[PDB]
């Protein structure tokens, strides 16, 4: 008999490395292997709000237009999370992703004024860069020093075709003038699984700075940066599948001998 | 078994590369699933020593009596033991020439790596499996090929192929990126047996036909499908 | 698949 503390622990091993799109398979996976219904929602309640948080899973508002994204950055506490963007904090249940109870809530800081012009000139980036993008942008002060964090998502979920993908991508600025640091982590999962199963997990790391002007001339200078980081990486990546293909691919395995033909099998055994 | 069909079902969506660990995890959680995760899941191979000779040598479920394993290429369990299943001796000389055969093809096709082959008695005919691994440039093939023979002259041949295969690159442009998987596939053919077209040349060929075959539709699935969905997702 | 080699004792195992 497996404790009931290595049921949970393994179950949320699973749960947190669930493919984009595939939670729901998954969990029912994992929760058909545990047979304990209540065991598994309140054990690994922890193991839900990390993976939606790690997948910066978006979520619709009711009364609200644009989508806000769950991340480490949002969460208040007590299953609340915040929208910045609207001001606003909200209760989300993190096994069917529904966000309830949304609440006014006061954001008046001395940042408010960057992030809205950072969010401002992120929303147009995502709206024309990609098919379903949502982004969320936060101002924080961490460790005394004013930071804009920026996060975007997109994913296409096609279950009938048998593939998932995802894009996430988190910039923070650290605000320190004349100047502005800048470390961003970009992340793609890719997950097709119909004549066989192939996964593709990328990421790439970017540091930069940046000179801080205005709180609209900045917004601009950040946006341009992640524009050009997030060209130039997936350029790279499609171009690196060629690459693959001539080096580390036929480094695993050759397409022919160097002979150029088949093999001459009454050869070999002569 | 609806749990069965859970972990299988849990193993084709779990990251490819962590297949030990996902399986050793899977067990952990339901120890009752043990014998038959084992004999559906395919398991990256793992290379021993054979001291004796000094080659080294692929250990599967096939060559394994208790806890020993047996070597293709001096006939000894590691550990020792006193009666391991063995081949026949009229098999045992196949089982020789097909591992000498396959070591060259690997040679050809890998340029490096390891392979074993190990075949075993059938009412009428026999069976076998064809392991190679080759690590790259990080990376990893393994190939597991399962062929029956029934001999009627001429025989007819089944083969059950998985290969799993794993890439990474680190570079400036496109950072980190990881490509893992697995493909299955099976082949059927009825070929003549002679001393110019023997078993082990018809078992080569079929061999040789599938891992091309399976390589090619690699090369679309990993360098094509995925890279189509990512120049999609922006 | 075919059968594997008769008379094989033990379990199967992770390695």
């Amino acid at each position: 008999r497996v404790s009931d503390e290595e049921k949970v622990r393994i179950a949320a091993k699973f749960i947190t490395h669930a493919p984009p799109g595939e939670f729901n398979e998954v969990f029912n996976d994992v929760r058909l292997l545990l047979n304990n219904d209540n065991l598994l929602r309140e054990g690994a309640a922890h193991a839900f709000a990390q993976y939606n948080m790690d997948q910066f899973t978006p979520v619709k508002i009711e009364g609200y237009d644009d989508q806000v994204l769950i991340t480490e950055h949002g969460d208040l506490g007590n299953g609340r999370f915040l929208d910045p963007r609207n001001k606003i904090s909200f209760k989300f249940d993190h096994l069917r992703k529904e966000a309830s109870d949304p609440q006014p809530e006061d954001t008046e800081s001395a940042l408010k004024q960057w992030r809205d012009a950072c969010d401002s000139a992120l929303r147009a980036y995502v709206k024309d860069h990609y098919p379903n993008g949502f982004c969320t942008v936060y101002g924080k002060s961490i460790d005394g020093q004013q930071t804009i964090i920026a996060c975007i998502e997109s994913h296409q979920f096609q279950p009938k075709n048998f593939w998932n993908g995802r894009w996430r991508s988190e910039w923070k600025f650290t605000i320190t003038p004349p100047t502005a640091q800048v470390a961003a982590v970009l992340k793609i999962q890719v997950h097709y699984y119909e004549d066989g199963n192939v996964q593709l997990v990328s990421h790439k790391d970017i540091q930069d700075s940046v000179q801080v002007s205005s709180d609209v001339q900045t917004a601009k200078e950040f946006i341009k940066i992640i524009e050009n980081a997030e060209n130039e990486y997936q350029t790279a990546i499609s171009e690196n599948y060629q690459t693959m293909s001539d080096t580390t691919f036929k480094a695993l395995r050759r397409q022919l001998p160097v002979t150029r033909t088949k093999i001459d099998w009454n050869k070999i055994l002569s | 078994d609806q749990q069965l069909d859970c972990a299988l079902d849990l193993m084709r969506r779990l990251p490819p590369q962590q297949i030990e660990k996902n399986l050793s995890d899977l067990i952990d959680l339901v120890p009752s699933l043990c014998e038959d995760l084992l004999s559906s899941v395919d398991q990256p191979l793992k290379i021993a020593r054979d001291k004796v000779v000094g080659k080294d040598y692929l250990l599967c479920d096939y060559n394994r009596d208790g806890d020993s394993y047996r070597s293709p290429w001096s006939n000894k369990y590691d550990p020792p033991l006193e009666d391991g299943a063995m081949p026949s001796a009229r098999l045992r000389k196949l089982e020789v020439e097909a591992n000498n055969a396959f070591d060259q093809y690997r040679d050809l096709y890998f340029e490096g790596g390891v392979s074993s082959v190990y075949l075993w008695d059938l009412d009428h005919g026999f069976a076998g499996v064809i392991l190679i691994k080759k690590a790259g440039i990080k990376g990893c093939w393994d190939s597991i090929h399962v062929v029956e023979v029934q001999e009627k002259r001429t025989a007819h041949y089944k083969l059950t192929s998985t290969v799993m295969l794993w890439l990474q690159t680190n570079k400036t442009g496109s950072g980190t990126m990881n490509l893992g998987g697995s493909l299955t596939r099976q082949m059927e053919k009825d070929e003549t047996v002679s001393d110019s077209s023997p078993h082990i040349a018809n078992i080569g060929r079929l061999v040789e036909d599938m891992e091309n075959k399976i390589r090619s539709t690699l090369n679309e699935i990993y360098f094509g499908k995925t890279k189509d969905i990512v120049n999609g997702l922006r | 698949k075919p059968k594997g080699p008769a008379g094989k004792r033990g379990i199967r195992r992770l390695i």
